[PDB]
């Protein structure tokens, strides 16, 4: 599992893989490790993924009656933490989940924070989180500004989930991009990571370790 | 695994299913359990495999050398005693269970030993994951004064019980008779009642299906004249 | 296991079941477990198959080759070669042998050896796991000098009630008879025994 | 100690077809290395055009198909006997999976029918109720032996078109009811050979617009 | 969470708190501020197990915060520990304690004084001149022993902290990634922008 | 959770043309040790039913009680308790397998396993197993404990499938279930010579036979084995 | 912890008509982590074939050690060793460490030079020989394996179709498992030539 | 410990000996196991003393509320109460109780309880540590309606042999005799039983 | 020991390894060479457990010197790494194991070619481009992968390895003090006095 977050200047961009096992066995390569919680708010799955589909489902339920009551859009501050208070009523009784709670309002700007199954949420600015993060991480760390372009930012999320697809065994399948703005998040497809490992190969010149 | 020895009139037959297994999985459909340790002294293994091969090949062997020694066919006790002595000096490690079968100068013998060094006498035994199935056979139809016939035809059905009610057991049964004053028969793959359908498809792919990156030759032969 | 060996007026009965059992399920329902280490020594074996196997071949080529140097040996003797195996190998054996013999000097003697390697001399002796319910019946029952018609069924009706009690035992009911006389094995089966 | 768990074996097998869809399994019911049945029923039809299995432990599965099949019958009380869309189907199970969380049904459960468009689906679900839309799943004991072979034979995993050398895939043709069938059995009789677990009879629930039909296949008994 | 100082001067309560959150393997954050003010003149800093840390020290906040309200009254510093150390105590006997470690900084503006409160998990309070938790006052405590008088200006023990965090980034393992620093005084709670 | 302290071991039956058989042996043991030699462990309900219990004895007595109970439950208000509306096989295993799922989900269970024999209104044959897990199979024979190893494949040999069940008569149906006790009396150290027997027939009823033993035994044999080995 | 699948990695042989064929993947790794993607898992001694899966310094250590034996056969026998013959050697010296295994699923391939007949055997990690007609396998998709193999195998089938069905069962068998891949090698085997393809496989 | 109880023509007899141990001490050399729950309602108490005088104390309880709403209970109702106690509170309880009782309707009746709260009405039954030493004795020994003399040598002689095996038995037999006539009380020193 | 770093470039290879030594609490030193020279073309950085990572690498040190000396002849780096590896496979089904990992840099005067081999406790030896031990290879790899190309300068590549060691200091949660870095070319080892 390999999953990232990191708000820029046009929003948030979201990548994630889709590799699921159970051991050695890979259970699943299609697997959604991005919940649309609703039109404006994403989250991503990493831990068990019983825990965070259920507990983020249920999350876009409550963010729902927040604005049926307030008549107004729930703030990324408060809907994470209703799932992390959610999880800390939970604490002992071993739910497994590390997300992210991205989103874009007027008050707040593009924020993401981090949510844990030991209770913990954290804003922040970029965030890795699976058995591949420190790969993500080393390519994000090095090309990350705050002045990226969609389009570059998008290509930096892809090209970070395939840093770490390649070298973590227990992340790969594919690719799928999010962007996150005011308005809403918007899909940027699924790149599968077989096809898209030899078009980055040629056209970037990486991966020279490896023969194609 | 399901083994079997039954004795009979003029000699001893001795059987085994033909599945070895690593846990759930098969891995071989068609495994040769029955062991030669003399021409006429055969036994057949159940518990690990390499073990069994193991203990009847290194007591065969020292049979043979003992036979030359003594210009003496070997014993059926004689293979009991060393393999006994073998495997209680390893106190079950060596985990070969076997039923050892024969005929020498002395007569036709039947016996099992544990992986610990206990041995027993009998006239119908089982052994392995099945042998409660194949003894249940054994107790059903067993008499005394068996001919070669019903023998093999008992020892076989015994075979069978496991083949279809254990999981450990399965595919063929092998099967080999010690008659006296006789060459013993090996009778392998002696029913094969477990062959597989045909498949509903070929799955053989079209030429230059699969990607490559390389060919080369590879040199096999050795230094060349000239 | 239901074992006993029983002295009388003209010499010693051995006395066992015939079951052997893997847990629950009875691997051998007509096991021999009276076995012989000389021409009139023989024991009843209980514990460990193995061990007790092991046990009574190495006591048979120690008592094979007295033999050959220093003429018969004593019943005596017979139980201190097994009682100097199972003491000095205590930690590795699980075997509780009952040592049976007759000789012309001493005539019928008994010799329990239980699992620490103690031995201890008696008029009779009883082990196993289905001995613990015929305590009771036994030291009831029996008498010395016994005739042989009186041993052989004192021994039966004993291991009648152990096999009845105990699951560990049943089948046969095998004897060994040891006289001036010679050798004398017998069997009982489970109709005749049972309905005692 | 008391252990309220146990496999009974067996293996499942969905396939989502373009109109269609099938839910396989094999029919013998084991413990241990002992055969319990040879013929036991493991995928069920639940009404409003759903068929569902629930491998693993046959106690734990059993409640579940009971409780589900229950699940539909007060849908139709409650919303005015309303059809219950897989979709929605697949959702509800989650919430009764999900419900013992902490005490997990210990089975590997697969839905199949059709969606509201009529188009073939199928729905994997994981002991604690984490589920899936999927065009294809092997699950239980076999299951490692199965899946491999349907990635290369149904979605032509690692397929190239002869000439051009890697370059050009294998173009995702749509598969027919009887070619379905035919690489279920192949699967299973496959996984019988070399799986302990798997064997006697082999049952298929198709799925269609017309409703649900069943077909059965012996399988090999060793 | 790792290191907390704290320093008690002539005229104010100085709390240094590490930037650092690890979660395992990676550094997952370096500008967490571990601190929650209570009142104007009260701050609490805290380290401890994840997620038990700020939903404790937010929940004393708010209780804090209540009290402010109902009464238009500021607590005392003495006050605010005595409600905070019977909160660990209730909870080190409770099905899932908080394992939480504070320290409380404030200026009491009835007694003209800074005080500094050292309470553990435990609910085991002292009042003290300087403090720390965790293997922070292992490296620490020599300096400030030597170093420290009560009479000291603010940017005097500033100092004297510099000093301790040296020796802290010299001989501990892990890297903390700094500290934030925060002053308490009369006039209420400031941090220091640049340390 | 326990441990089970006085058991009962296989209960063994199976189908046949007209109805159903099940057997099991009259024992209690106490580990190792065969301490009650009189008890009962299979258990009629009404005229079309018979359960058969093994496992825990204590557990066999509270379902006993149990059953004893729905008929009388049955019998409330219930004109037709005797006819349309008495209780079926399907209805008596289905509450049993209701409980015994219900105790094991609390961690409780009736140490259990059990066979439910029996023929329902229509003339169909009836026979399921459930254990202490709450499990749940049917098949041509079934068989609990030490008869699911030793007794199903002799059975098998009779009925091995759906099939067979027509071609099978209840002589030939007793006789292998006769043969199977004892075969589980040479083989099982946990069983006694003496057991009980039922039929369910679809014509004939409820046949209720006890106080059976196991007879012509082959133990002459024994007589020629000697030693272990090289002994003579 | 278990140390038949720290390193991972692949082996399957199969038989075609006077042919056989042998492949591997090229991973290794520490666990989670990918360290190389050149890791060959396929020997040869003259003209016998041996795939080693498992413990990847007692893949290197039997190779060198069988290098060794077979060489010094050589010396002595003035002939290379045959399938069969090196079969039993692997068998032996496997046993001889029965309490101490190596931690390995060795696969043998070749054909026998007099014969002319194809043979494979596969082996556990103490030298219990599984001879099949059909095919081998081994190492972390070994059931991933034997269900590509079941299906897609057939007997006698010509060695550039051979190559298609085992390199079929080894790309589909390897993207099912979290420890085998990175690339792969396939060996084709005929009486006096030999053929060696690289694959073009997902790098994940 | 070594109890039993045993109908006979006139009713019934329950019998015990008197030692408590606390692992090799005897706390108690004059123990009383013979427990009354109801005027011609006994039971003879094995297993934790703790349990089985709460289990007796409760049961006593029961019958005394049964025979002033009811009339005098039976002793199968009595042996029910006994069940449901031991058979509800199974994982909390060490207890094997033997309950013998006498009716004029049904005469001399013996029910044991085992470890698991099962219920199993005998012509007699023993119970305790020292039993297993007897189940051969006894079994061989006993007979139905027997008269009072015959059926005190049987118990005294089975408890006797229990005593001179089992180190957890010892002390005084005693017993209760329960018959129309009445309630009698019966005890037997070492110097009388160990010579038989 | 913590980081040992390796890349292998056109025309040498370059091998970088932290300084800092951790005693449990402490960090008794910061300027530790977690590396010894085998012959004067090759180069063996090491880490693992105490005690064994030095003596190892001596002894190991002391077999090449002694081949050296008896032939007078410079064993190739290839021929050293097997040396090793034999040595460390042997240790490990030994009554107590060397636990140590090592890479292997040596430039082959023969093939006039830069080699990096790494080779763990277990005796896991893999010729690679660039390598690492522990968790070093979690952080460093995926820059790694991206930056190198097999014609890159010395001087590319350590400007490479300075990036490997900044996202080391930004995520590792120890302080492992900074890296020593040693090159080995056709000119024989020399260190980087400045990194
Ligand atoms: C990211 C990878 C990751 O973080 N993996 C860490 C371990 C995660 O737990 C793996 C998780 N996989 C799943 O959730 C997996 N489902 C299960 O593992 C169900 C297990 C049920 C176990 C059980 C215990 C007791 C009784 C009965 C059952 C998928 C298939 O559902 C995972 O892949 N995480 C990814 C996102
Ligand atoms: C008869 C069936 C039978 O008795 N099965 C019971 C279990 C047997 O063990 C299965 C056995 N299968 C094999 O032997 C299998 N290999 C092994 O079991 C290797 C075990 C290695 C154990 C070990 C040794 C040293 C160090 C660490 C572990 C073969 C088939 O690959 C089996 O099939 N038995 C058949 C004959
Ligand atoms: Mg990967
Ligand atoms: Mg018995
Ligand atoms: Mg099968
Ligand atoms: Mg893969």
């Amino acid at each position: 599992t390999t999953t990232l977050a990191f708000r820029f200047q046009g929003g948030i961009i979201v990548a994630v893989d889709s590799r699921a096992t159970a051991g050695n066995w890979v259970a699943s390569q299609t697997v959604k490790k991005v919940i649309e919680i609703n039109p404006f708010l994403l989250g991503t799955m990493a831990g068990g993924a019983a825990d965070c589909q259920f507990w983020e489902t249920w999350l876009g339920s409550q963010c729902r009656l927040h604005e049926l009551r307030e008549k107004e859009r729930i703030s990324v501050a408060a809907a994470s933490k209703i799932l992390s208070n959610l999880v800390y009523q939970y604490k002992g009784a071993g739910l497994s989940m590390g997300t992210m709670i991205c989103g874009y309002t007027r008050k707040e700007g593009p924020t993401i924070y981090y949510v844990d199954s030991d209770g913990t949420r954290l804003k922040g600015d970029i965030f890795c989180v699976g058995s591949g993060q420190t790969f993500a991480y080393g390519v994000l760390d090095s090309n990350y500004k705050w002045d990226l372009s969609v389009e570059d930012a998008l290509y930096l999320g892809k090209r970070s989930i395939l840093a770490a697809a390649h070298r973590d065994a227990y992340s790969g399948g594919s690719v799928n991009l999010y962007h996150v703005t005011e308005d809403g998040w918007i899909y940027h497809g699924n790149h599968d990571v077989g096809e898209l490992f030899w078009k980055v190969k040629e056209e970037e010149g990486s991966f020279n370790n490896v023969i194609g | 695994t399901t083994i079997v020895g039954v004795k009979f009139n003029n000699g001893v037959v001795i059987a085994a299913d033909t599945r070895s297994t690593q846990g759930p999985i098969v891995a071989d459909k068609n495994c040769a359990k029955l062991h030669r340790i003399s021409p006429k002294i055969w036994c057949a293994g159940a518990g690990t495999a390499a073990d069994t091969e193991a203990v009847t090949q290194l007591i065969g062997s020292n049979i043979e050398l003992h036979s030359l020694y003594t210009s003496r066919e070997p014993r059926v006790v004689s293979a009991l005693q060393m393999l006994k002595q073998h495997l209680f000096k390893y106190q079950g490690h060596i985990g070969a269970y076997l039923i050892v079968a024969g005929v020498d100068p002395t007569g036709s013998h039947l016996f099992s030993i544990h992986a610990h060094g206990s041995t027993d006498v009998g006239y119908y035994l089982s052994l392995g994951s099945g042998s409660l199935a194949a003894m249940a056979v054994l107790e059903s139809h067993w008499k005394q004064d068996l001919t070669k016939e019903e023998a093999i035809k008992l020892a076989s059905d015994a075979i069978q019980a496991g083949i279809w009610n254990d999981l450990g057991s399965g595919s063929n049964v092998d099967v080999c008779v010690m008659e006296i004053g006789k060459d013993a028969e090996y009778l392998r793959n002696y029913l094969t009642p477990n062959v597989r359908e045909e498949k509903q498809k070929s799955y053989k792919f079209p030429r230059g299906t699969t990607a490559v990156l390389k060919e080369s030759i590879v040199n096999i032969c050795d230094i060349q004249e000239e | 296991t239901s074992i006993m060996a029983v002295t009388f007026k003209d010499g010693v009965i051995l006395g066992a079941d015939s079951r052997t059992t893997t847990g629950a399920y009875i691997a051998n329902r007509v096991t021999d477990k009276l076995t012989r280490v000389h021409d009139k020594i023989w024991c009843c074996r209980s514990g460990s198959a193995a061990d007790t196997q092991a046990i009574a071949d190495i006591v048979q080529y120690h008592l094979e080759l007295y033999t050959s140097q220093y003429g018969t040996p004593s019943t005596e003797t017979a139980a201190s070669v097994f009682k100097e195996l199972c003491y000095e190998n205590k930690d590795n054996l699980t075997a509780g042998i009952i040592v049976a013999g007759y000789d012309d000097k001493n005539k019928g003697e008994v010799y329990t050896i239980p699992l620490g390697g103690s031995v201890h001399k008696l008029p009779y002796a009883i082990a196993g796991s289905g001995s613990t319910f015929i305590y009771g019946y036994c030291d009831k029952n029996f008498r010395e000098n016994m005739s042989k018609e009186e041993t052989v069924d004192f021994i039966k009706h004993s291991l009648s009630q152990a096999i009845k009690w105990d699951g560990s035992s049943g089948g046969v009911i095998r004897m060994v008879v040891l006289t001036a006389a010679g050798v004398e094995r017998l069997i009982f089966y489970p109709d005749e025994y049972e309905q005692l | 100690q008391f252990n309220p768990y146990g496999d009974n074996g067996g293996t499942i097998l969905g396939i989502a077809g373009e109109d269609f869809a099938v839910l396989a399994g094999d029919t013998r019911n084991i413990t241990d290395y002992s055969i319990n049945s040879r013929y036991e029923p493991k995928v069920f039809d639940c009404g409003d055009n759903i068929v569902m299995s629930a491998n693993g432990f046959a106690a734990d599965g059993d409640a579940l198909v009971k409780r589900f099949k229950n699940s539909v019958k007060w849908y139709h009380f409650d919303h005015n006997d309303k059809k219950l869309s897989i979709n929605s189907a697949a959702r509800n199970i989650q919430h009764l999976l999900y419900g013992k969380r902490f005490f997990p049904y210990y089975v590997h459960t697969i839905i199949a029918g059709l969606d509201e468009d009529g188009k073939g689906a199928v729905y994997s679900f994981d002991p604690v109720g984490s589920y899936e839309r999927e065009q294809c799943r092997a699950g239980g004991a076999a299951a490692s032996l199965i899946m491999p072979f349907l990635d290369n034979q149904v979605n032509f995993k690692n397929q190239y078109e002869p000439g051009t050398n890697g370059k050009v895939k294998k173009p995702l043709k749509y598969l027919s009811v009887e070619e379905v069938i035919k690489l279920v059995r192949d699967s299973f009789t496959s996984a019988t050979e070399r799986h302990i677990q798997v064997g006697d009879g082999l049952e298929i629930l198709i799925v269609t617009k017309d409703g649900v039909r069943k077909e059965f296949y012996e399988l090999k008994r060793d | 969470m790792d290191i907390i100082l704290g320093i008690r001067v002539q005229d104010s309560v100085i709390l240094a708190s590490s930037k650092a959150v690890t979660r395992g393997i990676s550094v997952l954050k370096d500008s967490d501020d571990k601190t929650r003010q209570l009142s104007p003149h009260t701050l609490m800093s805290f380290a401890g197990e994840a997620g038990d840390t700020v939903q404790f020290a937010e929940y004393i906040q708010a209780n804090i915060q209540l009290y402010s309200i109902r009464e238009d009254y500021e607590l005392s510093p003495q006050a605010v520990s005595s409600f905070v150390r019977q909160e660990l105590a209730k909870s080190i006997r409770s099905r899932r304690p908080y394992q939480v470690n504070v320290l409380i900084g404030g200026y009491d503006k009835k007694k003209n004084k800074p005080e500094l409160y050292q309470i553990d998990y435990l609910g085991t309070k002292v009042e003290l001149p300087y403090g720390a938790h965790g293997y922070s006052g292992f490296y620490t405590f020599s300096l400030l022993d030597h170093h420290y008088r009560p009479d000291m200006t603010t940017e005097e023990g500033l100092d004297l902290l510099k000093l301790c965090v040296q020796e802290l980034e010299k001989r501990m393992p892990m890297d903390f990634k700094g500290v934030i620093v925060k002053i308490v005084d009369k006039d209420g709670i400031r941090q220091v922008d640049d340390f | 959770t326990q441990q089970p302290i006085v058991t009962g071991t296989s209960v063994i039956s199976m189908k046949y043309d007209n109805g159903v058989i099940i057997a099991a042996d009259n024992l209690g043991s106490y580990g190792s040790l065969l301490r009650f030699n009189g008890v009962e462990r299979l258990i009629p309900v009404g005229d079309n039913t018979v359960v058969g219990i093994s496992g825990d004895i204590s557990d066999m007595q509270h379902i006993e009680r149990l059953l004893k109970d729905l008929v009388t439950e049955n019998a409330y208000d219930n004109p037709l308790a005797d006819a349309e509306e008495a209780l079926e096989p399907s209805y008596i295993f289905e509450y049993l397998a209701t409980v015994m799922y219900q105790r094991r989900s609390k961690m409780n269970p009736l140490w259990n396993a059990i066979i439910v024999a029996g023929v329902q209104s229509n003339g169909d044959q009836f026979l399921r197993y459930v254990n202490l897990l709450g499990v749940t199979y049917s098949s041509p024979t079934l068989a609990t404990g030490f008869g699911a190893h030793m007794a199903n494949p002799l059975l098998r040999k009779v009925v091995d499938r759906e099939s067979d069940i027509p071609k099978t008569t209840v002589q030939v149906a007793e006789e292998a279930i006769v043969n199977a006790m004892r075969v589980l009396y040479y083989r099982d150290a946990r069983s006694s010579r003496n057991f009980s027997l039922a039929i369910i027939d679809k014509n004939t009823g409820l046949t209720f036979k006890k106080n059976l033993q196991v007879e012509n035994m082959k133990w002459d044999f024994a007589k020629d084995i000697k030693g272990y080995g090289t002994q003579k | 912890s278990d140390p038949s699948s720290i390193n991972g990695g692949i082996v399957v042989a199969m038989t075609g008509k006077d042919c056989v064929a042998i492949a591997c993947d090229l991973r290794l790794g520490s666990q989670s982590l990918g360290v190389s993607n050149k890791f060959e898992k396929i020997f040869h001694y003259g003209h016998v074939f041996l795939g080693i899966t498992g413990l990847a310094t007692d893949v290197t250590t039997l190779n060198e050690m069988f290098r060794y034996k077979t060489n010094l056969y050589k010396l002595k026998e003035e002939r290379a060793i045959e399938p069969e013959t090196f079969t039993q050697l692997v068998s032996s010296s496997l046993y001889e460490r029965r309490f101490g295994p190596y931690f390995v699923g060795p696969v043998v391939a070749g054909i026998n030079s007099k014969s002319g007949k194809p043979f494979i055997a596969g082996f556990d990690l103490i030298g219990c020989i599984d001879e099949a007609k059909d095919f081998i396998v081994s190492g972390t998709a070994s059931d991933q394996l034997f269900g590509m193999c079941e299906s897609l195998y057939e007997p006698n089938l010509e060695p550039e179709d051979l190559f298609e069905t085992i390199s079929q069962a080894l790309l589909n068998a390897a993207d099912r498992d979290a420890l085998s891949g990175w690339g792969a090698v396939v060996y084709i085997i005929k009486k006096d030539e030999v053929v060696k393809r690289y694959l073009k496989m997902r790098q994940d």
